[PDB]
C-alpha cells in the first residue's frame, strides 16, 4: 500500500545509508516546487543520537526533529531497530502542508532506546557549516530529488530552506 | 475646595428624581448620568452639550417644566423617556451653573423663555466652557454615583 | 530567545468583518471599525486574544489546561500568560479596479501601502531578535518591495495604469515577475504610495445603514436607525502569536495552532460577519 | 463542531424584490437595490434575519421561545443568538436575451459570473470546516463549472452567440453539467467572465419609475417623481443559515426550517413586491 | 479648543433668522441631519453637486445669499425645499469664507456672475480633499443645532 | 492628466454651456440632461446613443460647429432648440468617449459624418460595450446635476 | 440513584393520583424563587392523551408537551405502563434553567400506546381559563411545593407564568 | 391501506432481514431515482442500539436516526418489540423530498426499552469504512430496490449520497 520512512535532516552525517529504496513508489510527501520544500514531518518529544544519529524518545514536548518523509524501507537490515507505525495521515505534524494525504500511511522512524545510565539532556541545534549544507543538498536532495541540478537550478532557495526550516534537538553527548 | 458640590448634587438629584415620574424615565436618566460625564471629559464640554441639547427636545412644554423645576419642586417632566432623561441631565448642568454663579439665573431663565436668546445662551456657554468643565466635574461625578445608588439597574 | 515560539499569520476575512471601536458624540458612524494609529483599520489584540481564546476553549475542551496556561486563566490569575498576540496590521484591502494600459481584465485587486509594509517589517525585525526564529523569506520579500518606495507598484501583473475604487488613478510599475506573490491568491497586489493609499483604503470600507422595525406593525421605531462599518471580505491582516518557553507552549504550538484555521473575529455574528481564516506564515509563504 | 446545523438555501423571487439601501448621492436612481462590495445585488443578512424572524414570530405563535432562542430575544436580550444568517450571495439573475441560430426560443436566460460562483464555493468551504456538514454534490457541480474560469459558457443550451440586455454581445461555448434542480424550468444558465458579467448583471434589473398625483389638480406633484430598482422575479440568491449546539436549535432546524417555505422580503409589500421561496439545499442538491 | 462650534453658531444664527416660514426651518433641519452623513460617505464633491442642483441658483436666490453674508436682515425666499437647500449651501460657503479656504471677494464675484459659478466649482474641486476633512465637525455641529432648535413635521 | 468623472463633467459642461447662446437651447439641454441618463440605463447605451445622433439631426453644417467645439472655445451650436439640445448632449457623450480614450476623435468624427463608417462605429461600440457602460452613468449623473444647477427651470 | 417523576401539566385533571413519592426526599428540579417556575421540562414528539391522561409518542418533530420534574417514583404500582430512563441531566430540554443538576437521573414518564389503527392527528392546546389554573395551583403546586402559599403571597407571578409557560399538543381523539 | 416500515441505516449489522415482506404493495415513499435517494425519513429523540440494533426512546431532540421507509409487515410475531403508529402522512419528518404522500400511513419502528439502569449518552455516527457502504447497499438497497445494478449505472452516486445523507446517534452502549 503506502509505505514511507522519515529521513531526518540534522547536521549529523548519518543520512543517505538509511533506506533501501530511494523512491520505490511515487508519492513522495516531501516535495520541492518553486517555493521551497513542502510537507516536512516533525516528530516531537524525540531528539537525535549524534553517535549513530537516531531518534531517542524523551517525554519532553519541547524537543523535536524536523525532516523529510519519503517512500521506502530502511536498508533491509532493520526493523529490529525502527518504529513502524500505521497512521491515518492526519495525526502527522506536517509543516508547510501543500496538498492532502492518502488517509492512511506506514512510517518508519529510526528508533533507539534511552539506555538510562546517564541523564539525557538535550540542546537545540540549527544547520550551518556550509560544507554540511552542500553535502546535504547533494547526498540527500539529489539521491531523492535528483531533478535538482536538472530542473531546479534554484538550489539557492532549497539551501535556504534547509538553513531555516530544519532545526532540531540533540542529546548533548 | 468643592465640598459644597455634594449638597448641590443631592438637592439637584432630589429635583430631577421626583420630577421624572415614570420609572423608565428614571432608568434612562441613570444611563445618562453614567455615560455623559465620561463623554464630557473625553470629548469636551461643548461637544457633549450640543449632543445633550440635541437629544433633549427643548420645546415650550419641556422648558416651562425645567423653569418651574428650578423654582417649584412640584413640576413633572413628561414626554418620551429618552428625551425626558436628556432634559433631566440638561437641568443638572444648568442648575449647577446657576447655583454656583457662572450663568446668572435671570439671564438663563430669560433664555429658556425666548428663542432669539437660546442661541445667545449657547454662545455664552461656549465662552465659559473651560471654566464649566473644570468646575463641574466633582458635581457630575457625585450625580453619577447618586443615580447608581438610588435608581435600580435596568 | 525571549520567546519560545513566534508564529506570524494572516487573517483573511471570509465574510465582512466588524470589530467595534466604541461610539463617541463626535463620531459620524454609530458603530465604527477599530482604527490604527494612522487611520487604517486594525484588530486590537484584545479582540484577537478574546476571540481565539473562546474558540479554542470550546473546540478543544480536552486541552483546557494548555489553553489556560498559554492564554491565561479566567477564574483566578495567580500568574501571567505565556502567550501574546500582536495587534493585527491591515495587510491588503481589496479594491475595485478598472483597467488601463493592461492586458488581463481584473474586476478587483489587492491594495496595500508602504506604511503598512513598514509596520509589518517592524513586527518581523523585532520578533526575529526576540526569538529563535528568523523570517528571512518574508523579510527579503518585504525589503525588496520597500526598496521601491514612493512609486506605486504592482507585484505580479503588468497593469501600468488603473482606476481604483472608481475615483483614483495610479500609474503602476512592475516590481519583478519573479518575486513570488506573498498573497497566496492569484489576483494582483498593488503597493501604493500612502497619500493615495489611505483614500483608496477609506473607500474600500463598507458602510451600511440599518433600521429597527417595530414588531407590532411594519413601521420603524423612533430612533431605530444607524450606520455601520465593515471591512470587505477578502481582507488580510497580519499578526504574530508569541510564546514564552514552557511545556504547554510546546503543546500549543504543536497541536492547537495546527488545528486552528477558522475563527469568528469581532461582532455582528448573527448577521454573519466575522468569519475569519488564519493562515500561518510558516506554511503560507 | 462549531455549528450544530448549517443549512444552505436558495431564495427564489416569486414576485419582484426590493430590498433597499436608501437613496445615496452617487447613485442615479434614489431607491436602489442593495449591492455587495463587488457591485452585484445582494440581500444583507440583517434584512434576511429581520424578515424571516418577523415571519416566524407571526406564524408560529406556539414556539416563540424556540425562535427567541435561535434568532435572539427582542426586549431585554440576555444572551446571543444561536442562529446566524450569511449575506445572500446572488446566484443567478434573469437577463434579456436576443439569440438566433438556436432551436428553442428564449425570452430571457439566467446569468452568473465566476465571481459569484467563487463566493458560493467559499461559503460552502467555510461552513464545511466549521460544521459537521459537507455538500459535496453542490461543491462538485460548482467547481466543475469553475474549471472553465476565463471564458463565457452555457450550462444547458446550444447558444453560441447572443445579445444580453441589448447591449452586450457575448460568444458562449457550452459545458455539460446541467444543474437541473436550481434552474428547474430548463432555462439556460450563462456563466460569464466577471468583467462582462458585471455589466450584464447590473443592467439586468428593473427600474420602475413612479409618481405622486396632486389630488387637487390631478397632475403630478412637483418633486414627486422617482425611480426604484426591483430585481426580476425568479431571481436566485444563495444564503446559509447556521446554528449552534442547543436543544432549541434542534427543535428549530427540524420543525421550523422544515415548514418554512415562503416569506416576504424587503419593502413595497403592498405593491406585491416581496414574495420569496426558500429551498433548503438539504433537499435540492 | 473647538472654534468650529463657534463658527457653526454664527452660521446657524444667520440661517435660522433668514427663514421666515417654519416649514423652511424644518426642511433645513432635515437637510442638516442627512447631508452630513452623505458628505461623509459619498464625499464632498458629489454631495456639493447634489446640494447646488437642488438649490435653484438663480440670480435672485443668489442675491439673497450674497446679502445674507452681511445683512442680518436678509430673508431666504422660495419654496421650503429650495430654501432649505440654499440655506445649507450658505452654511457651507460661510464655512469656506471664514477659514480662508475661498477668498470672500472671489466667492461673491462668482455668485454674482453666472460665467464664474463654474470656476467656483472648479476651485471647490481642486480643494475637495481639504474641505472634506476640515468641515466635518462644523457640519456635525450644525446637525446638532438643527435637531435642537427646530422641531419635526 | 487623468480627470475624474466630476472634473470631466465640469470641463465638458463648461464648453457646452458656453456654446449654447440662446437660452431656450439651454433650457432644453437641461431636460435632455435630466432624462437621457435614465433612458441610457433602460435601453442600453448603443440604442440611446444613436437615438441622440438622430434627434440631433446633424445637418452636415451643424455637424461642423459640433466638430469645432472640440477645438475652439469660440464655437456656437446653431439650429432649433430641440436639435441643439440633442447635439449638445451628443457632444457631452463624445467628449466622455474621447477624453477617456475609449474611442478616437478621428474615428468618431468620420463615423459621425461619413455613412460607411457609421456601421463600423456600431460594431466598435458593441465591442467596447462593457468598457463604456461601466463608468459613464456617473459622468452623466454629474452632468445632470450641473445642468439642474446652472440652468433655470423652464 | 435519584428518581425524577415527570408530571405533565395540561388543562385536564386526571392527575388525582399518579405517584406516591410526591416529594419523598426534599428536592425537585423545578422550583420558584419569586420569579415563576424554573427548569420546566419539555418533551418533543409526545402528544398528550387526556382520556387516560398520559403521553403518546408521535414521530412528529414538533409535537411537544411541557411539564415539571419532581423527584419521586410513580404510584408504586408501576413499570407496567410508564416510560423510565436514566439521563445525564444534559439530555434534558430544560427551559427557564437555573443551574446544574447531579448529571444522573432516572426519569419516569406517563407513557401510553400509540393506538396504531387510527390517524394520529393532534392540536396545539395552549392554556387559558384561569378557573382551570386555580385548581391546578391548588392541586399540584401547593400540594408538592409547600413553599407556595407559605412565603410568596405574590403568586400572581406564577399564575401568569403558568399561563405564559405551559402548552402542549394533544390528539383530543 | 398501505403499511410502511422504517429500516434505519446504521453502520452495524441488524439489516439483512427485519420484515418478511420486501414490497407487499407496489410503492415505496423513498425513491432512488437517478438523482440520489428521495424522501429519506428522520426520527428525533431516538438513538440506535447496535447491540441488537434498534431505536431507543430518549428525550434529547439532538438525537436522531435517518433511515428509509418501505412498505412491510414485520415477521408477523410482534406488537411486543416494535412501536407501531398511524400518522396523517404530513407529521412525518422527510428530507431529500420528492413529492407528497398518501395522506395517512401506518409505520413500524424498531422500538426498544431504555432499561433504566445503564445511562445512555449518545454520540454522533456517520458512515465510513467504504466496505460497509457496499454491504449496506447489498443488505437492503437490493432486496427493496431491485432496479439497482439492472437499469442504473449511477450506483457510485447512491454510494456518495448514502455516505453523506445518513448520520445518526448511538447509545454508547
Amino acid at each position: 500500500s503506502t509505505q514511507r520512512e522519515y529521513v531526518f535532516i540534522p547536521i549529523t552525517n548519518s543520512i543517505t545509508i538509511d533506506v533501501k529504496i530511494t523512491i520505490g513508489g511515487s508519492d513522495h510527501i516531501t516535495n520541492i516546487d518553486e517555493r521551497g520544500i513542502h510537507n516536512v514531518l516533525v516528530i516531537t518529544g524525540y531528539a537525535v543520537d549524534e553517535k549513530n544519529g537516531r531518534l531517542v524518545p524523551t517525554l519532553d514536548p519541547c524537543d523535536y526533529v524536523k525532516g523529510i518523509l519519503v517512500a521506502g524501507t530502511p536498508q533491509q537490515a532493520q526493523s529490529n531497530d525502527f518504529l513502524t507505525l500505521k497512521l491515518p495521515a492526519n495525526k502527522l505534524y506536517l509543516i508547510r502542508k501543500k496538498g492532502n494525504i492518502s488517509d492512511d500511511l506506514k512510517i518508519y522512524i529510526p528508533y533507539s532506546s534511552p539506555d538510562a545510565r546517564n541523564s539525557m539532556k538535550t540542546k537545540p541545534v540549527s544547520i550551518s557549516d556550509d560544507t554540511i549544507v552542500n553535502n546535504i543538498i547533494k547526498e540527500v536532495f539529489d539521491k531523492i530529488y535528483n531533478i535538482t541540478q536538472k530542473e531546479k537550478v534554484k538550489i539557492e532557495k532549497v539551501k535556504e530552506d534547509i538553513k531555516e526550516l530544519f532545526s532540531y534537538y540533540a542529546l548533548e553527548q | 475646595l468643592y465640598e459644597e458640590d455634594y449638597k448641590l448634587a443631592l438637592e439637584a438629584f432630589k429635583k430631577v428624581f421626583n420630577a421624572l415620574t415614570h420609572y423608565g424615565a428614571k432608568q434612562a436618566f441613570r444611563s445618562r448620568a453614567r455615560d455623559l460625564v465620561e463623554e464630557i471629559y473625553n470629548s469636551g464640554f461643548i461637544p457633549t452639550f450640543f449632543y445633550i441639547i440635541s437629544k433633549a427636545e427643548l420645546n415650550s412644554d419641556s422648558l416651562d417644566s425645567l423653569i418651574s423645576l428650578f423654582s417649584s419642586d412640584n413640576a413633572i417632566l413628561r414626554g418620551s423617556d429618552e428625551n425626558v432623561s436628556y432634559s433631566a441631565y440638561l437641568f443638572i448642568i444648568l442648575y449647577y451653573l446657576i447655583k454656583r454663579g457662572i450663568i446668572e439665573q435671570k439671564f438663563l431663565i430669560q433664555a429658556l423663555r425666548c428663542e432669539k436668546t437660546r442661541l445667545d445662551l449657547i454662545d455664552k456657554l461656549y465662552n465659559l466652557a473651560p471654566i464649566i468643565s473644570a468646575k463641574i466635574r466633582t458635581y457630575l461625578l457625585a450625580i453619577k454615583r447618586l443615580s447608581e445608588a438610588l435608581i435600580e439597574a435596568r | 530567545p525571549y520567546y519560545a515560539f513566534a508564529e506570524p499569520f494572516f487573517i483573511h476575512a471570509i465574510t465582512h468583518l466588524h470589530v467595534g471601536s466604541g461610539s463617541s458624540v463626535e463620531e459620524e458612524i454609530a458603530l465604527p471599525f477599530q482604527r490604527d494609529e494612522l487611520g487604517y483599520p486594525t484588530i486590537y489584540a484584545s479582540s484577537l486574544k478574546g476571540a481565539i481564546k473562546s474558540f479554542l476553549l470550546k473546540e478543544f475542551p480536552d486541552k483546557r489546561d494548555v489553553i489556560y496556561k498559554v492564554l491565561g486563566e479566567d477564574e483566578n490569575p495567580e500568574e501571567a500568560s505565556l502567550g501574546t498576540f500582536l495587534d493585527a496590521i491591515l495587510f491588503a484591502i481589496p479594491s475595485r479596479i478598472i483597467e488601463i494600459d493592461s492586458a488581463k481584465p481584473y474586476v478587483w485587486v489587492y491594495v496595500t501601502t508602504y506604511e503598512l509594509l513598514k509596520k509589518v517589517k517592524l513586527y518581523l525585525d523585532s520578533i526575529s531578535q526576540l526569538s529563535n526564529a528568523s523570517f528571512s523569506n518574508l523579510k527579503n520579500k518585504i525589503d525588496t518591495i520597500l526598496a521601491k518606495e514612493g512609486k506605486n507598484i504592482t507585484l505580479d501583473s503588468d497593469l501600468k495604469s488603473a482606476i481604483l475604487n472608481e475615483d483614483f488613478y495610479v500609474e503602476l510599475e512592475a516590481l519583478n515577475n519573479k518575486i513570488p506573490s506573498i498573497i497566496n491568491a492569484g489576483v494582483p497586489l498593488l503597493v501604493l504610495e500612502d497619500s493615495i493609499g489611505r483614500e483608496v483604503i477609506n473607500r474600500s470600507l463598507i458602510r451600511v445603514r440599518r433600521i429597527r422595525i417595530d414588531r407590532d406593525k411594519k413601521v420603524v421605531e423612533t430612533g431605530g436607525l444607524w450606520s455601520e462599518e465593515y471591512v470587505p471580505m477578502k481582507t488580510i491582516f497580519f499578526s504574530v502569536l508569541l510564546g514564552k518557553e514552557s511545556k504547554e507552549s510546546a503543546i500549543f504550538a504543536s497541536c492547537i495552532l495546527r488545528n486552528l484555521r477558522y475563527v469568528i473575529l469581532g461582532g455582528k455574528e448573527t448577521i454573519g460577519k466575522g468569519i475569519v481564516e488564519l493562515r500561518w506564515v510558516k506554511d503560507v509563504i
